[PDB]
């Protein structure tokens, strides 16, 4: 039995709908939050680490936020493992693009060459998709910053705020009513963190149990500087926020 | 690997046929509609949820060509990788046969995307169907094709796809006619946005509308343009 | 709110007191049969009651010793008995019933055999009255089945001329629909012999051994019988082919198959019992079953032709009141091959197009829409011209 | 969950530690304290999930005190009694132990 | 009706736990051999409210007095040992232990010895305590 | 309102009932006439002290049976001969006399619990035109399930046989089940329902003795009405696999062909099914001429939205609040259980308030949440 | 725990207690009404708790054969098992699923 | 039960059970009410070998055609010490 | 059981998937043959299922060559496999010699197509799990034996005919075929023939939008006939209908 042992995940279910899909979403929803804001001036993630313990090295932990080129990092939401795969394809494929291009690939492009990664397993190999979610913050300059998440179907939905993970729907009512056309990187981080506040995974949101990252076109002359705050630098806006 | 995806059935058929045709009915919906000097594709656009920009969001409707059109219902991942294929063929055409793509060669083409994983085994059939339209050059004959996700294809004078594909065929049965299609641009646009208007209902901020004139002529009507139909269609 | 809103509670709950009170005091009852030329019938009401004269405590004989018997009572209670003032030794057998005085055992009066049977007696029925002449489609088809029941019963002065024993055995088979059990019915009025009808899944029970005693009686009553028919329906369900599973409670189901081929053969050969065999599906059958030395000659009756069909609407629309001008040949053409039930429906669906527009007649038309109605339900369905597959 | 039949879903969350500490002091007055024994200094040492964790914690210190044979259940059978339950709580977040053999 | 006596049967079982409680004596010890047979009315408290386990792995000290326990009671040799025997298999239940030393006393009447012997109480210890997927006899998960 | 009068009218003649019931027995109800009197004496003559239960095996035609009692003795009973002597039959509980036994007489009912299952306990009181819409579905069974009942007339006209039985089927919320109970209350014919979900049990052999029960009722009360409630709950359930399993719903399928029609020649019954998914059902069975039309139901337009509503809010209190129209309008051929369940939980939300002013806030709010069921138990939410 | 009980009180207290509101409002009285969450948070204790109140006879049912012993299958105990119901109403019938009976 | 009695009056007694294999089955009671005879029987045995009788000069034999037929409480040895296979 | 692996033997003792693709013809819309020595005739029933479907540029006739024509019915998205491979076939033949492939020889070739059902049965290469659910009946002209029609199962598996019909209403038309099919037919005797068979199995109002003519002829080639054509031919029927 070469076929015996086969369940077949790679069909159709009566709906329409790929089995293996629609499980992934669930096993995502174990992941802590994420959250992605578009500013005007930046794009803010944020992330709360799914795993937490005293014991633990928390003070370089990469567990949520990896960078795929000097314009574009993801949040993970899901699984580390299932992600690492495609950060390292993300990472071959940008600077492919920047290779034979001599310039740096679009975000539109990138999120498009992942997604079908994903779509990739479930059209062939018998093989399971890697279940995923990424929160892309990117720049270029022919639409400015751009936000997109995307899901283990291999699909992307264009945001101005969005959040996957854990207390996905409770974060998305702050936002939304909190959110102007007119924000600052500035008036974002404040949101971002308030919102995972409320959807805080503890019972107190801890400035080690957070990785925050910007990209702000503060930077001179018209650059995007990508910084990835420290612990302790999230704790000096952990006070900014008054939640310590 | 080779171990069928797709497999034959006592009734005589296929599984994933059946199972693809449902996953185009749960999905968005396109209503097509040619006049004698123009296509019309409009769409429905999930863009429900708010913060969501939609502007940077993927579209409907999709330019293959620089007169020939497509959009889709099914599965939104599955389109996108009919549409980079697509291009592939595009410029094969160009490439061994000059001349940009006729819209018949290229319905043919998604169709054998299709048939390819129909008969084989480690694959299944995409769950889309999509709307082709266009002129092939130097006609100023609009063309309005339709491929199912079994890998057949169908000519139209008006077709709909997608969720109450019914309640729209049936509202241009009373309007539209393969005997006299519109006589304008704007006629035909306005009979799209007026079928939208019944089940996706909820303005121009979920209605789109892509128009191709004939010979190379690609425009895309804002959203703005679509509002001003919409009231005047729902005084009227 | 209204004036009245308040007032409506009150009186509605007045209602549902008295309904109660209505009631409490008609009071309720069960009532006895009676009969009104009765108003004397203690004349022979005390003759046959009044002291012991009798109504017999019932025992069976478990036991003759040649010249006295051992009967186990229904009180569980073993005892000697004898012939008491009527009987032969002739007359007592061995597992026959005896009426037994209640105060002193001893023989009264005999009884057939077996009080176990009172389940079986829900099975014999009176048959109906389906004249031969309306058949479920015309064809050679029942008159082979007018060979191998009908005719050795009436005349078996030919079947001892030609010197054989007479066929008892049939299948009758083919896709469902076609009227098969209606030629059956139409052969039930005719032959002028009791019917014994039998159900398959009603000899399945939750105590196994349970349905091999119930099938067991009820085919030895009708060896008792002479000129009889058993006629077994929907033996799909006990009575296709078996097979262990080796985990499974199957095995207790294929008890009651087994008793069902025993009996057929038996140890001494069928006394006058024709056997039909109704099935569904000649495709799975027991070939315990279906060899052919108990179903022996086995006629198909299979769906009807373009002539069959316009043969079943001729007496479809003679019954139905019509209005002359109607063509059955062109119906035929319209329908494929397809039950004779379609047809039967045709006439109904045709009766409630003519009520719409209040006719008391029909006509050609009302049977077009009829018969596409009918067409579309079939594709939206399985089974057009299915035997249900195979052979 | 077909909607016309429901028309109410009731969720129980797993106890906040202000709840936790409620259910302790419920079952705490059948009890017989040491008199200065918080309840509240108890359910912050547990992490519970469910309102019988803490109904264990009562039971299993007063068959602490059941055993050292005083009236007064201690402060030192909370001390144990929290760890046990504590300890057998953790050993069913793994996989689960069994509970019938 | 004969299976509607048994469920009268249990019926009453609850009636007089019901009643005896709250009273000096101990409330009714039963024991089971299968934990499958339970019903939610009668292993619900106010009925059975204590469950004390039976395992069959323990631990190796509780496992070592169940070999010197039933060692006190048999003669033996001091070359036998009960405690080099606790490692080589630990999926034992006790009956298993009063098994192998109560074939230990078969295996040296065999030899004609009236003192359990290594010899007699290891050839004894093999059998009887059959081969698993949880024992130490395959093992490389270590 | 103000149908007051209407209530004290009819309770009026529920006084007079009471009345003339209870005065009527005292003294002038049957107390001083002989052809009850003397026929009575003669009757007790042969009647107990104990009536002593029999159950009737067989009978013997002599005027004697059979009878094997709940004690455990058998009897070889005669019959007094003026209780009709062929008039009962094996099944019939009969009353046997306290000394010798001849069957004294004999009884009609006897209530078991298991025809109490199908039976009827409560009045369904919602009948035509609270499941208004879907009035071209109706007439195939108010025109083929009620109406030849109501009038054998207009069949007697065509001649031929009567329709026989209907398939219902469609989406959810179509008030498929109600539909049934709806016309079986204004017929008053007796209305058997059995649930599909009794059919299977967790014991095999008297799940087919259940189902063959149902209909020999049914054809013991001349007009017949069965609703078989869910008869896909057959295939997609199953308990133990060595009593439910596969050879249970082979079973219980047969032996309904059988009841329905089959053999039996039984009186008048129609049948009513609901189901939605039609391949639990055998070959034999949706084949027409035992189910004639079959009945396809579509989710409601949105005209028949309106109708659907309007049954909903006769029973709300309205407001100048209120927008019926637009509650239509979102809903785009949607079922009539969401249409039901929106008012139900708009007046959930009026509770809520503690106010007795229902209003379009409370209905729109009810309305998502109504929507919600149906893309937020879709966890991919907006198509993927 | 004491969320829970707000939000029970409205729909079981209420329509048994005051069915009055409930003509006029127009709600079609609630249905079924599901509990979960963690076994040991007390939702049969809750159950309990309305009963008291609302004079419910609180029966609970664990999907069992055991209280049976005149019909012996739960497929004929429901018409019986709610006209018991009716007769000692008002009633609560506390079908707790556990679903791991057999 | 009577006749183990009437084993223990008798001097020496030698009990064979002769092919126990569907009056030794387990739990079962999916099936009918038959398996709980078996049931009922079997728990019988159990007390009889161990509790307050004990054997040393009745003595047990069981014949079986197949040793996984029985219940693991006869498959228990201090109640079957010695499990002889003849091949 | 015998439909999970495309090549296994059931215990009647011949494929069972292959007994599905003989009930696929059956969902087909008719398409009905008619050959004499004058020209081989092929109509086809096109359906039309709105009138928003343009219908004069759908047919189920094709052209695989010059001197040789097809009809399909059946499942057509496997027809489309099969047809692509009759058109290779004929132009490699007259690359290869120059010359007319036989009508029997190309169907021979189209059955080899058809044959190809299993994934590790014997040497030749497979392309599918299991069998195609579409027939043919390629007619055409060569010059050794002249006129011929071929119907062609997707067993791999052909037959000679003088006239068939498949699709869904193949009983009905085949039934007429016996009783109407005689030697001394003319081509436009033959040609009234099909639309009388295709009339009866025809669920609509038989006109020209929803059937095709088509001849193979010697001297005019594969012609395919314009719905003008059609509609005088139908007229004509119901002339001949007059005369009963
Ligand atoms: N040829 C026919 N003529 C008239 N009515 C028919 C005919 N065939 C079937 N019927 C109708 O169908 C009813 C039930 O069919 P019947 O019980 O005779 O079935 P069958 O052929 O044994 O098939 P199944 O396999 O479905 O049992 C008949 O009583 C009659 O009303
Ligand atoms: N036309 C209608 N008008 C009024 N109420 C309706 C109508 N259609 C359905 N409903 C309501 O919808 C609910 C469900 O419909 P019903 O139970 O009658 O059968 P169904 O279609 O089998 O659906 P389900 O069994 O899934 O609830 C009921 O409360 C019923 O009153
Ligand atoms: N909300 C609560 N408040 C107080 N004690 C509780 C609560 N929930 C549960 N408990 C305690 O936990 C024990 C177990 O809960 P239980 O009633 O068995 O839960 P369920 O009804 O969900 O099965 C109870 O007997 C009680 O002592
Ligand atoms: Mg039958
Ligand atoms: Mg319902
Ligand atoms: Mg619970």
């Amino acid at each position: 039995g070469s076929r015996r042992y086969d369940s077949r995940t790679t069909i159709f279910s009566p709906e329409g709908r790929l089995y293996q899909v629609e499980y992934a979403l669930e096993s995502i929803s174990h992941a802590g939050t994420a959250i992605g804001i578009m500013a005007s001036d930046g794009i803010v993630l944020a992330a709360e680490r799914k795993v937490t313990s005293t014991l633990l090295e928390q003070d370089t932990s990469t567990e949520k936020l990896y960078k795929l080129n000097d314009k574009i990092a993801v949040a993970v939401a899901g699984l580390t493992a299932d992600a690492e795969i495609l950060i390292n394809t993300a990472r071959i494929h940008a600077q492919n693009y920047l290779k034979t291009y001599n310039e740096d690939i679009p975000v539109e492009i990138l999120v498009r060459r992942l997604s079908d990664i994903k779509q990739g397993y479930t059209q062939h190999g018998g093989l399971r998709p890697f279940g995923v979610s990424f929160i892309y913050a990117g720049y270029d300059d022919r639409y400015g910053y751009q936000l997109y998440t995307s899901n283990p179907s291999g699909n992307y939905t264009g945001w101005k705020a969005i959040s996957v993970g854990a207390n996905t729907s409770a974060a998305q009512t702050l936002l939304q009513m909190d959110y102007k056309d007119d924000m600052k990187v500035d008036d974002a981080i404040e949101l971002a963190l308030k919102t995972l506040s409320k959807t805080t995974d503890s019972s107190a949101l801890t400035y080690d149990r957070l990785e925050f990252a910007t990209i702000r076109k503060g930077a001179n002359d018209g650059e995007v500087y990508q910084k990835i705050f420290k612990p302790q630098e999230i704790k000096d806006i952990l006070v900014k926020t008054g939640i310590t | 690997y080779d171990r069928a995806l797709s497999i034959f059935s006592p009734d005589g058929h296929i599984f994933q046929v059946e199972y693809a045709l449902e996953a185009v009915k749960r999905g968005t919906c396109a209503v097509g509609v040619k006049g004698k000097n123009c296509v019309v594709l409009g769409c429905e656009r999930r863009s429900t949820l708010k913060l969501q920009d939609t502007r940077i969001t993927p579209s409907k409707v999709s330019k293959i060509d620089s007169h020939v059109v497509l959009s889709f219902s099914g599965l939104n991942a599955d389109s996108r990788i009919l549409i980079e294929k697509a291009r592939v063929e595009a410029q094969s055409h160009r490439l061994t046969l000059e001349d940009p793509v006729t819209v018949e060669y290229l319905t043919r083409y998604v169709a054998g995307v299709q048939q390819r994983y129909t008969q084989s085994g480690g694959v299944r059939p995409f769950g889309v169907s999509t709307l082709i339209a266009g002129f092939d050059p130097r006609d100023d004959e609009p063309k309005l094709y339709q491929t199912e996700p079994s890998g057949i294809y169908s000519s139209w004078s008006a077709q709909t796809i997608g969720r109450n594909s019914k309640t729209v065929r049936e509202f241009l049965e009373k309007n539209y006619d393969r005997k006299e299609p519109p006589a304008t641009v704007e006629e035909c646009v306005k009979l799209t946005v007026r079928s939208l208007l019944e089940v996706v209902q909820t303005g121009a901020k979920n209605i789109e509308i892509t128009v191709v004139k004939p010979d190379s002529d690609i425009v895309a009507l804002s959203s703005e343009e679509i509002n001003q139909y919409v009231t005047q269609i729902e005084q009227e | 709110a209204a004036p009245y809103a308040a007032k409506l509670k009150q009186t509605e709950n007045d209602l549902k007191d008295i309904e109660a009170r209505i009631k409490e005091k008609a009071g309720v009852k069960e009532s006895d049969t009676g009969l009104a030329p009765s108003h004397l019938w203690d004349i022979m009401g005390d003759r046959q009651r009044l002291g012991e004269e009798h109504p017999l405590q019932v025992a069976r004989c478990t036991k003759i010793i040649k010249g006295k018997y051992v009967i186990n009572l229904k009180q569980i209670a073993k005892f000697v008995v004898g012939l008491g003032e009527r009987v032969r030794p002739k007359d007592i057998e061995e597992g026959m019933r005896v009426g037994v005085d209640r105060s002193k055992y001893n023989i009264e009066l005999p009884l057939p055999p077996r009080i176990d049977p009172s389940v079986t007696m829900m099975t014999v029925e009176e048959k109906p009255d389906v004249t031969y002449s309306d058949v479920g489609g015309c064809k050679d088809q029942i008159e082979k089945l007018r060979e191998v029941v009908e005719l050795p019963l009436l005349s078996p002065e030919r079947f001892a001329t030609l010197g054989i024993d007479p066929p008892k055995g049939i299948l009758l088979y083919g896709p469902p629909g076609t009227g098969k059990t209606l030629c059956a019915r139409a052969v039930a009025n005719r032959t002028d012999a009791t019917f014994i009808r039998v159900i398959g899944s009603e000899l399945v029970q939750k105590y196994v051994g349970e349905g091999a005693r119930m099938v067991r009686e009820l085919f030895e009553m009708a060896r008792t019988k002479k000129a009889c028919i058993i006629f077994f329906d929907e033996i799909d369900a006990v009575g296709g082919a078996r097979f262990d599973d080796g985990a499974g409670g199957d095995n207790e189901v294929q008890r009651t198959m087994l008793e069902l081929i025993t009996q057929l053969d038996g140890f001494d050969p069928r006394g006058n019992i024709k056997v039909m065999f109704a099935t569904n599906r000649p495709n799975t059958l027991d070939p315990a079953l279906l060899r052919p030395g108990r179903i022996d000659r086995k006629v198909e009756f299979s769906l009807p032709d373009l002539e069959g069909r316009a043969n079943i609407f001729r007496i479809h629309s003679k019954s139905m009141s019509v209005e002359r001008g109607i063509r059955w040949e062109l119906i035929s053409r319209l329908c494929p091959n397809s039950t004779g039930a379609e047809l039967r429906s045709v006439c109904t669906e045709a009766g409630m197009f003519a009520i719409r527009a209040r006719r008391k007649v029909a006509t050609e038309k009302d049977f077009l829409k009829a018969v596409d109605k009918v067409i579309s339900g079939y594709k939206k369905f399985s089974s057009t011209s299915r035997y249900m597959q195979y052979n | 969950l077909r909607p016309g039949r429901i028309d109410r879903k009731i969720e129980f969350p797993p106890p906040s530690v202000a709840a936790r500490a409620e259910i302790l002091r419920i079952h705490s007055r059948k009890m017989n304290l040491t008199r200065g024994i918080n309840l509240r200094k108890v359910a912050e040492k547990m992490n519970g999930c469910s309102g019988a964790d803490v109904k264990g914690v009562c039971t299993e210190a007063g068959m602490y005190a059941l055993r050292e044979r005083r009236i007064h259940v201690t402060q030192e059978d909370f001390e144990l009694a929290v760890g046990k339950v504590m300890n057998k709580n953790q050993e069913t977040a793994i996989s689960v132990a069994k509970l019938f053999k | 009706g004969s299976d509607r006596e048994v469920q009268r049967i249990l019926i009453e079982l609850l009636t007089q736990m019901d009643g005896f409680d709250q009273s000096t004596n101990v409330k009714v010890i039963m024991a089971t051999n299968r934990a499958d047979t339970l019903d939610p009315a009668l292993l619900r408290p106010g009925r059975l409210d204590r469950k004390i386990e039976f395992p069959s792995l323990r631990d190796r000290r509780e496992r070592r007095l169940i070999f010197g326990t039933i060692a006190s009671k048999m003669s033996l040799a001091p070359e036998a040992d009960l405690d080099s025997l606790i490692i080589r298999n630990d999926s034992l239940s006790g009956a298993v232990i009063a098994a192998i030393m109560q074939e230990a006393g078969l295996r040296a009447v065999r030899k004609n010895r009236y003192v359990i012997l290594q010899s007699d109480l290891e050839e004894a210890y093999a059998t009887q305590v059959k081969t698993d997927n949880t024992v130490d006899k395959f093992d490389f998960y270590k | 309102r103000c149908k007051l009068k209407l209530l004290r009218m009819e309770r009026i003649k529920d006084h007079l009932l009471l009345e003339e019931e209870f005065v009527s027995n005292s003294e002038i109800l049957k107390p001083f006439e002989k052809k009850q009197e003397e026929e009575k004496k003669q009757l007790e003559e042969i009647r107990g002290n104990p009536l002593s239960i029999g159950t009737l095996e067989e009978i013997i035609d002599d005027d004697h049976a059979i009878v094997t009692s709940p004690t455990m003795p058998d009897y070889y009973v005669s019959i007094l001969s003026f209780v009709d002597k062929e008039l009962l039959e094996p099944g019939c509980s009969v009353l046997l006399h306290h000394k010798t036994m001849s069957i004294v007489g004999v009884l009609q009912d006897d209530a078991d619990p298991m025809v109490s299952v199908m039976k009827m306990d409560k009045s369904p009181t919602e009948s035509y035109s609270d499941i208004g819409g879907l009035e071209s579905q109706i007439q195939e069974i108010k025109e083929s399930v009620e109406l030849p009942l109501t009038h054998p007339e207009l069949y007697e006209e065509m001649g031929i046989k009567p329709p026989k039985g209907v398939i219902l089927y469609g989406a959810p919320g179509t008030g498929k089940t109600l539909l049934a109970k709806a016309v079986a209350n204004q017929t008053s014919a007796t209305f058997l329902r059995i649930v599909g979900s009794e059919l299977i049990q967790k014991y095999l052999g008297d799940g087919p003795r259940l189902c063959r029960q149902i209909f020999k009722v049914a054809g013991e009360n001349a007009p017949s009405i069965v609703f078989i409630d869910e008869i896909d709950a057959i295939g997609t359930k199953r308990y133990d696999s060595n009593s439910g399993g596969e050879r249970e719903i082979q079973r219980t399928m047969l032996e309904l062909l059988n009841q329905l029609d089959g053999f039996d020649d039984r009186g008048d019954v129609k049948v009513i099914m609901a189901t939605n998914k039609i391949e639990t059902l055998d070959p034999a069975l949706i084949r027409p001429g035992r189910i004639d039309r079959k009945i396809l139901f579509e989710n409601p337009d949105l005209s028949t939205k309106k109708k659907i509503l309007g049954i909903h809010t006769s029973k709300m209190n309205l407001s100048e609040d209120v927008n019926l129209e637009t509650l239509v309008t979102t809903k785009d051929d949607l079922s009539g259980a969401d249409i039901q369940a929106m008012c139900t939980e708009a007046g959930l939300l009026a509770l809520r308030e503690r106010r007795m002013q229902v209003t379009a806030e409370d209905f729109k709010q009810a309305k998502e949440r109504v929507m919600k069921n149906k893309v937020e138990e879709n966890l991919e939410g907006l198509y993927l | 725990l004491t969320k829970q009980i707000k939000e029970i009180k409205e729909v079981i207290e209420l329509p048994v207690k005051h069915p009055e509101l409930f003509e006029s409002l127009g709600i079609a009285q609630p249905k079924g009404v599901i509990l979960y969450g963690p076994p040991g948070t007390g939702k049969t204790l809750l159950a309990r708790a309305v009963a008291h109140h609302t004079d419910c006879k609180f029966i609970r049912v664990s999907g069992a054969e055991l209280v049976q012993k005149y019909i012996g299958e739960g497929s004929r105990m429901v018409r019986e098992l709610f006209v018991m119901a009716r007769e000692h109403a008002p009633s609560i019938i506390f079908m707790d699923e556990i679903d791991s009976i057999g | 039960r009577e006749m183990f009695a009437y084993a223990k009056e008798h001097e020496p007694c030698i009990i064979f059970m002769d092919e126990v294999d569907a009056i030794g089955g387990r739990r079962f009671s999916e099936g009918t009410s038959a398996d709980r005879e078996i049931q009922r029987t079997l728990m019988e045995l159990l007390t009889q070998m161990d509790g307050f009788d004990n054997l040393g000069q009745t003595k047990i034999i069981m014949a079986t055609n197949r040793p996984d037929t029985l219940d693991p409480a006869l498959l228990r040895p201090g109640r079957l010490d010695r499990k002889v296979e003849i091949p | 059981e015998y439909d999970r692996g495309v090549s296994t033997f059931s215990p009647e003792g011949r494929l069972f998937q292959v007994e599905y693709s003989l009930e696929a013809i059956k969902l087909g819309s008719t398409a009905i043959g008619i050959a004499t020595k004058e020209g081989v005739v092929l109509g086809v029933e096109k359906r039309a299922t709105s009138p928003l479907l343009e219908s004069d540029s759908i047919e189920k006739i094709v052209e695989i060559d010059r001197h040789i024509g097809c009809a399909m019915s059946g499942l057509t998205a496997d027809a489309r496999s099969m047809i692509e491979h009759a058109r290779t076939a004929a132009v490699t033949h007259n690359l290869y010699y120059d010359e007319d492939i036989n009508v029997e020889s190309l169907t021979q070739s189209v059955c080899d197509l058809a044959l190809r059902f299993g994934e590790g049965a014997s040497g030749e290469e497979r392309l599918m799990s299991r069998p195609f659910g579409v027939a043919l009946l390629i007619a055409g002209h060569d010059a050794d034996d002249g006129y011929q029609l071929f119907h062609a199962e997707p067993s791999g598996t052909f037959y000679r005919y003088n006239a068939k019909a498949i699709g869904s209403g193949s009983e009905g038309a085949q039934a007429e075929l016996l009783n109407e099919w005689h030697s001394s037919l003319t081509l436009k005797e033959a040609e009234l023939l099909v639309l009388k068979i295709l009339k009866q199995v025809m669920e609509e109002k038989l006109d020209e939008n929803n059937a095709q003519l088509s001849c193979i002829t010697k001297q005019d080639g594969f012609k395919i006939y314009d719905n003008e054509k059609t509609a005088e031919l139908i007229k004509e029927l119901k002339e001949k209908e007059a005369a009963e």
